[PDB]
């Protein structure tokens, strides 16, 4: 069942193609409709693996060096494997000198096709968290803030290191646990500092007098953090506060950049308010001037966006290199400025939280799941991770989508056709989890195509790991070449890899134009009817519900910034580029399930017609858990349906990283708008009867 | 939305208390001793005075003148309460020995409660006539 | 009882054993009765000559001598609703005048009759009119701005150096002693920076659980990091500010900052007082060497290097100036153990109308002289009076002109003197000539206004009034002559020579100026013939040519001759005269000729011997009276009732290197001895440390340094000296 085997494949090696049978020949790869692309998910969770205490065996040809994989042909009796990339034969290492076919190690049963190694050389690293906070806030989101820190400060590892930034007006770099007195260094929130400038004005495990360890400091930090008082200047009426959040930022930046450079670093930003001061500037300092909407930016009426983005951005890019993670959390009623700042989390794997206020359950919940650990006490985290792609010399990598940057590594893997992050064999990825998933676009220039996975990155614990995914899939049949195609069509992975490309062509500007020339010809290529026969038009069981994907896409609010703000939309669009297959579907198809005396929970259409008077919905968008009662219900039995969704609503409510907004509504209600929009060209009907005019009529 | 505050016997001028921080004053200090020296027992009790981009606000409350000056753009509905608690603390403190006094400013360590009164104004976070003052003067 | 003529040659002894009193003006009873007292206004020449031809035949420098605002036994105060002052010069009504209709006074400064107002009524008996001294009650009009609080600014240097001194633990204690004494009433306010190569603030407020250090390290673009809470209510914060003056001598304690960016840290602390104004006292050990206002090292002369002074940049002078329009005065303490440009860290000071205090080689362990010495004038500098934001005219009657001003402030236009502070120590001088010749009058009056914001916030004016008459004789311009004011005004002259020109032309000028008198009083008369009043002339210029503002020849360094200098411009002629020329007495001997007077004390009265080792005697113990200190010289053959009854010890030998002071032993010498001591303190505030250390072997009894009479390898004797100017009077 090629239904088992992409879920076993994804269970097993974390990835989904578009395509599981490739094109063996010039004539098909070039005229491919969906390209051959893969959900790469590098840390995916799995039932226990061993991990690999010694190092990987690697291919001995300078420029292949790929990891021993099943795919490689082994001779137990001459103690030589040959390479299944370049053909070379190596010989085995000595501590493999006792092998053989009997007992054999881990990295050639197929099922250790994804398999994890431990590098133990250079002493470990600790890990580093750098607190940069604003006080422009109300007092009680300035408290609440207050005591998320404080409760994170209690969940760090002992060995790892601690700094503290807080800002307003000025920026202040604290200098941790100096005894009765208490200091930091100030400095104005009006120009940019590079790391040297940096280095020169502020001067065995290592540790500076502004990165101490939590074993040792915790106390004074603590201590510290519950006296942050809000920023002292006063606000004159009709005025912002003068909040420096762009050389705040650069200043945390700069700091590790000179202190710890090439190593996991995690730089959390706590955001009260956008920037009115300083270069990364978003709004002024005048009440009267409202914070720029996307209106605003498509009639030239906001001057600070490209100079405050173009700042940002080239903090992302010192960080990015550097191999530090910058994390946004940022609450209030206002806009925020993360149209502005989204490439420092972006481009390196940092979150992006946002919320109305600090002093809710939904921020303090969701800042502390930053911090879930597992099995072993360990953060679910990963640092400065470097993946590199091993393809057979019949694959090339046209590039990535998602929280990453490239390597500029050149070989003749890389395709000239780029897309994405391209034109490399390598990419950095500063912050990932278990849950991080990049989308790799690769063109073809027995059977069998090969393609390696190899990241390496720093643990939670210290140590160095190397994640090793081989995975192979079947050349095209000469004699069966599209129909083999056709069948190994994974339709909801193309529809998220095709979403990536029209996300990313829109975040990076007509982008619908081309995600219906695709659709059209999609349906030509793999659809059944007769030429100009609308009625006649049918789609495989593989291919059925991909239009009903693009329907949703095209619609949803990734692709139609209007009606949202910017700071959502950059929002939005930030954590669609980061989930697995399962959570994207969620984000562009919200799942609708129906409540009622007639029946156990149902999942239902995402149409008008399932909205019922006696029916409770649950909406689950992934960004929010929507509870709705029709308006007979609104009003042990009627318990039990009243609290149905509440409670299989609470399961999902946590497990998923940014804790949804929660909503309670019902007919008439306000909130019931979010129900209405995501519901039902116009409708799904219209959508598919032009599309059939257009498949069935000229290519 | 700024500050000058100056205190005064309406009889003669006499200053008895005031607070003023620049880091200009010379000219609305002038201007300020100008309207004590009009001022008289037939002024309005209370009134506010255009004078540019400032503003002049002003009580009189047993013989006692309460001026304070900021910008225009400072809510006048503001600076009359900031003129009321100041009177209120005064007259209760020092109220029975106003027209008494010769010395001037011989109640300068008013000061202390004028600047703890005056930020409670000046930062949103904490929360009649009119005629232009080339007029009077 | 001197109309006489004197041979200077002949007498050799013309020091009196009493102290010198200044000279009473050739005036009518009546109106030298209500003259201004010496100590606070005096003149060079007491008979101002009529013309300046006849000045410029005595060659001899016409000038005052001012210490205004002085600490008085008693001040009348005038509250006047109305200050009568001339309605042309504006000068205060004095008592001085002319009253004539009575309904009408004629000014004593330019003659204009002023009509007496409906409120000063017999008019001549008002006190404005009975005290050549007095204190006003300013009007609304005489202030620019609501009296400004105290403010008190401390600024410390805690580099390497720094610490290494141990300076910061005793002026932390002495602020913790002197917290409640520290002049201001509930409006005082309080700051503290420390500084190194940063510069390093301190918020406290009641809400936090200690002070923050708050450290801006852009040191070309310095500004204030809190709004709020650096100057903070002493009244309100008295704990925390306690806090903090225990916590700071212990935060620095392993630093290895070597240098020291004072040009920024000042800049810092101006922009942190501006908006008020006060006192800034700033404590330096060390050459600046980082970021604006830094001064390169220099090489320390020797005995051997000629006459070949003035600051190396003009950072600290442009930096007072600013300080001074913002009513900011800055005192300088400098403790420094190597050559720190004081030539050019003085300008501070100077235009600021600060003072500054130098400590040589302040080390906690190993100097206890400098220990004591910098205590005892913490003590006087921290709760002395002290005056705010204020300004001093002086006047003189019309036909004298002032054209040079002498002292520590910032002359703001014609005549207007700028004292962002007004200390009681602080001294004055004026130099005049007579623009216009005095054939009208018979009296000239001048007079010195001081108005001040008092540490109480109430604007004062403080008046002194002296009057002198004229004189066309140019031996009755000798015989009014003040040897002493004459001395002091030459020392202020020969420091601006000395700047403008060189040590040496000082040096010649001083002399010339004994040389040129001499040789005018001759010419108008075989040995070296003086009148009365100039038989101690060339003895006080030998002293102030041998003084270490002005020697040549000896070791001194660098910045010992330039706080030297800053003394000549700052210090009172009383202290100025004591440092010159100290009062040298035999205390092993004392007995009952004495002032025992003072109810039960009797305070022994040993004669004023002169300055030569020829009156010493290794019999004997010597005291000398430097103003400043008191070093006890002991001799080596000295009796052994001195030693066991005074000294508390058994023999020579065992008499404590340095030694502190003296004990308090059970016997009738030490009674007598303390109480000598005790008398000398008490005529002055500055209490000056007596250390007996200077000994034979002391190598610290520069005592000797002060015999200005004996010859050296580098100078003249007395008596070389006065062959040297009869030589020239004849020549
Ligand atoms: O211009 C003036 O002289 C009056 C203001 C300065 C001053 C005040 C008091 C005394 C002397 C001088
Ligand atoms: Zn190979
Ligand atoms: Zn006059």
């Amino acid at each position: 069942t090629y239904l088992e085997f992409i879920q076993q494949n994804e269970e097993r090696d974390g990835v989904r193609f578009s395509w599981n049978v490739w094109p063996s020949s010039r004539l098909e790869a070039t005229r491919m409709v969906v390209p051959v692309a893969a959900l790469f998910t590098p840390l995916k969770e799995r039932p226990d693996l061993p991990p690999i205490q010694y190092e990987p065996v690697l291919c001995s040809r300078t420029t292949c060096r790929a990891v021993l994989n099943p795919l490689c042909q082994v001779d137990y009796r001459a103690k030589l494997w040959a390479c299944n990339f370049c053909y070379q034969r190596n010989q085995f290492p000595p501590s493999y000198a006792g092998i053989s076919e009997l007992n054999q190690p881990a990295e050639l049963l197929p099922q250790f096709s994804s398999i994890e190694y431990v590098v133990l050389r250079g002493p470990q690293m600790p890990l580093i968290f750098l607190y940069v906070v604003d006080t422009c806030m109300e007092d009680e989101d300035l408290q609440a803030l207050k005591e998320s820190m404080q409760m994170s400060l209690s969940l760090l590892p002992p060995t790892a290191l601690v700094g503290l930034i807080t800002f307003g007006r000025m920026v202040q770099v604290h200098e941790l646990g100096c005894e009765g007195i208490s200091k930091s260094y100030v400095f104005r929130g009006t120009k940019d500092l590079s790391a040297k400038q940096l280095q020169e004005m502020l001067g065995p495990p290592p540790s500076n007098r502004f990165l101490q360890p939590v074993q040792k400091i915790d106390m004074n930090l603590t201590d510290l953090l519950g006296e942050l008082q809000r920023d002292p200047w006063p606000v004159p009426q009709g005025k912002r506060p003068l909040r420096s959040s762009g050389v705040a930022l650069s200043i945390a930046v700069g700091l590790l950049e000179c202190t710890f450079p090439n190593t996991g670093a995690r730089i959390m930003m706590f955001i009260g308010g956008p920037a009115t001061q300083g270069p990364g500037m978003v709004v002024g300092d005048e009440l009267k001037t409202p914070i720029r909407s996307w209106h605003d930016i498509d009639k030239d009426n906001a001057k600070y966006v490209k100079k405050g983005t173009k700042h940002f951005e080239a903090l992302a890019n010192r960080a990015a290199t550097t191999g530090h993670v910058i994390d946004i959390y940022a609450c209030a009623l206002d806009q925020t400025g993360l149209l502005e700042m989204k490439c420092c989390p972006n481009l390196t794997g940092g979150y992006m939280v946002m919320g109305d206020s600090f002093n809710t359950s939904l921020f303090k919940q969701t800042f502390q799941r930053v911090f879930t650990k597992d099995m072993h006490g360990q953060f679910k985290m990963g640092f400065g991770g470097t993946l590199e792609i091993k393809t057979s010399r019949e694959i090339k990598i046209s590039g990535a989508i998602g929280p990453c940057v490239s390597l500029n590594s050149k070989g003749p893997c890389v395709s000239e056709n780029e897309i994405g992050t391209g034109g490399t064999c390598q990419w950095k990825i500063c912050g990932l989890s278990p849950t991080t998933t990049l989308a790799i676009y690769f063109e073809v220039v027995g059977g069998r195509g090969a393609i390696q996975f190899v990241t390496q990155y720093q643990h939670s614990s210290g140590q160095r790991r190397i994640r090793v995914t081989t995975i192979a899939r079947n050349w095209a049949d000469a004699q069966t070449q599209i129909q083999n195609i056709a069948a190994s069509f994974d339709q909801e992975a193309a529809a998220i890899l095709m979403a990536r490309l029209a996300i990313y062509r829109a975040e990076t500007e007509d982008v619908l134009r081309w995600l219906d020339r695709q659709l059209i010809r999609l349906c030509q290529k793999f659809g059944e009817y007769h030429k100009d026969d609308p009625s006649s038009f049918r789609f495989s069981e593989t291919f059925s519900l991909y239009p009903q994907f693009m329907f949703h896409l095209r619609r949803s609010s990734f692709l139609q910034v209007f009606n949202n703000s910017p700071d959502e939309s950059s929002y939005y669009r930030h954590h669609f580029m980061r989930q697995d297959l399962t959570q994207s579907l969620i984000m562009i198809q919200p799942i609708l399930y129906a409540y009622s005396f007639s029946g156990p929970p149902e999942p239902v259409l995402l149409d008008s017609s399932s909205i019922l008077a006696d029916r409770i919905l649950l909406m689950d968008t992934f960004f929010q858990i929507l509870i709705y009662h029709g308006e007979t219900i609104a009003q042990e039995n009627f318990r039990h349906l009243l609290q149905a969704p509440v409670d299989d609503a609470q399961e999902i409510l946590h497990s998923r990283f940014p804790m949804p907004r929660y909503i309670d509504t019902e007919h008439g209600g306000s909130q019931a708008r979010f129900l209405l929009s995501k519901v039902n060209d116009v409708s799904l009907q219209v959508f598919m009867d032009h599309l059939k005019k257009l498949a069935v009529s000229s290519a | 939305m700024v500050l000058l505050t100056m205190i005064a016997r309406v009889a003669d001028g006499l200053p008895l208390a005031a607070s003023m921080q620049e880091d200009d004053l010379q000219q609305y200090q002038s201007q300020a001793k100008q309207l004590f020296r009009k001022l008289n027992e037939q002024s309005p009790t209370r009134c506010t005075l255009e004078a540019g981009a400032m503003t002049f606000h002003y009580i009189i409350e047993q013989g006692v003148c309460y001026l304070v000056l900021c910008e225009a753009a400072f809510p006048k509905k503001l600076a009359f309460a900031y003129l009321e608690d100041l009177h209120s603390e005064f007259d209760e403190q020092h109220g029975k020995k106003v027209p008494t006094v010769s010395r001037p400013y011989s109640f300068i360590e008013f000061d202390t409660f004028i600047q703890k009164t005056k930020k409670l104004y000046i930062d949103s976070r904490a929360r009649i006539m009119v005629a232009n003052i080339e007029e009077v003067l | 009882e001197g109309l006489r003529v004197v041979n200077l040659l002949q007498e050799r002894n013309m020091l009196p054993s009493t102290p010198l009193k200044p000279p009473v003006p050739n005036l009518h009873e009546d109106i030298q009765k209500l003259n201004c007292n010496p100590e606070l206004f005096r003149c060079t020449l007491t008979s101002i000559p009529q013309t300046q031809a006849l000045l410029n035949k005595a060659k001899l420098p016409l000038g005052l001598l001012l210490h205004p605002f002085k600490d008085l036994v008693q001040l009348p105060v005038v509250t006047s609703s109305t200050i009568v002052r001339c309605r042309s010069c504006r000068t205060y009504i004095n008592p001085f005048v002319s009253f004539l209709d009575q309904r009408r006074w004629k000014c004593n400064l330019c003659y204009r009759v002023n009509d007496v107002p409906e409120e000063f009524l017999e008019p001549h008996r008002r006190p404005e009119v009975q005290n050549a001294t007095i204190e006003f009650m300013a009007p609304s009009e005489y202030m620019l701005r609501p009296p400004q609080p105290p403010v008190y600014l401390f600024v410390f240097d805690v580099s390497h150096n720094a610490v290494e001194t141990g300076y910061l633990n005793s002026v932390c204690q002495s602020l913790l002693d002197n917290l409640d004494l520290l002049p201001g009433n509930t409006r005082t306010k309080i700051g503290f920076i420390t500084f190194d190569s940063t510069i390093h603030f301190y918020g406290l407020q009641e809400s936090l659980s200690q002070p923050q250090m708050l450290i801006v390290s852009d040191i070309e673009d310095v500004f204030i990091p809190m709004p709020e809470n650096l100057l903070v209510n002493l009244n309100e914060s008295k704990e925390l500010v306690q806090d903090l003056l225990k916590t700071l001598p212990q935060m620095f304690t392993k630093t290895l900052e070597t240098q020291s960016a004072l040009g920024p840290a000042l800049q810092a602390a101006f922009k942190l007082m501006s908006p008020t104004g006060g006192r800034m006292s700033v404590f330096q050990t060390q050459l600046p060497t980082l970021g604006v206002g830094a001064l390169k090292p220099r090489e320390e002369p020797n005995h051997r290097s000629s006459a070949k002074m003035t600051p190396s940049t003009d950072f600290y002078k442009k930096l007072a100036l600013d300080c001074s329009g913002q009513q900011v005065a800055v005192d300088l303490f400098l403790l420094s153990g190597q050559y720190s440009d004081l030539a050019s860290l003085g300008c501070i000071s100077r235009y600021s109308a600060g003072s500054v205090y130098y400590y040589p080689s302040y080390h906690h362990q190993h100097n206890p002289v400098q220990v004591q010495k910098l205590q005892k004038e913490l003590q006087r500098y921290l709760t002395r009076k002290i005056g705010f934001e204020a300004v001093m005219r002086i006047r003189c009657t019309k036909g004298l002109s002032i054209h040079t001003f002498h002292g520590n402030f910032f002359v703001r236009s014609t005549d207007l003197l700028s004292l962002p502070n007004v200390n009681p120590d602080a001294g004055y001088a004026v130099q005049m000539s007579v623009e216009e010749s005095l054939t009208d009058t018979q009296l000239v009056s001048f007079q010195s206004a001081l108005l001040y914001t008092s540490s109480k916030g109430e604007r004062r004016i403080r008046v002194h009034t002296l009057c002198l008459p004229v004189v066309s004789t140019l031996n009755d311009v000798f015989l009014g002559a003040d040897v002493q004011a004459i001395s002091g005004l030459l020392a202020n002259m020969a420091v601006d020579r000395s700047m403008t020109a060189s040590l040496s032309d000082a040096r010649d000028a001083l002399v010339n100026a004994v040389i040129d008198s001499l040789s005018a009083y001759r010419s108008s008369v075989p040995g070296l013939m003086v009148p009365f009043s100039l038989r101690l002339f060339p003895l006080f210029v030998l002293a102030l040519l041998k003084q270490k503002s002005f020697q040549t020849g000896t070791n001194a360094r660098l910045d010992e001759r330039i706080f030297a200098m800053c003394q000549v411009k700052n210090q009172p002629l009383v202290y100025l005269m004591l440092t010159t020329h100290p009062s040298l007495y035999r205390v092993d001997n004392l007995s009952d000729e004495g002032a025992l007077n003072i109810s039960d004390r009797t305070i022994p009265q040993p004669p004023i011997l002169q300055l030569s080792v020829e009156k010493l005697s290794r019999d004997g113990a010597f005291l000398m009276d430097a103003g400043s200190v008191l070093m006890l010289w002991v001799g080596k053959n000295c009796t052994q009732n001195f030693l066991s009854q005074v000294l508390g010890v058994q023999n020579y030998a065992s008499i404590p290197q340095p030694m502190t002071d003296l004990p308090e032993l059970d016997t009738p010498e030490s009674a007598r001895i303390i109480a000598f001591i005790s008398w000398l303190r008490e005529q002055r505030p500055f209490f000056p440390i007596l250390y007996v250390i200077a000994d034979e072997s002391p190598m610290k009894a520069n005592f000797l340094q002060n015999m200005i009479e004996d010859r050296t390898e580098s100078a003249l004797s007395y008596y070389e000296f006065l062959l040297h100017i009869q030589q020239q009077v004849n020549k």
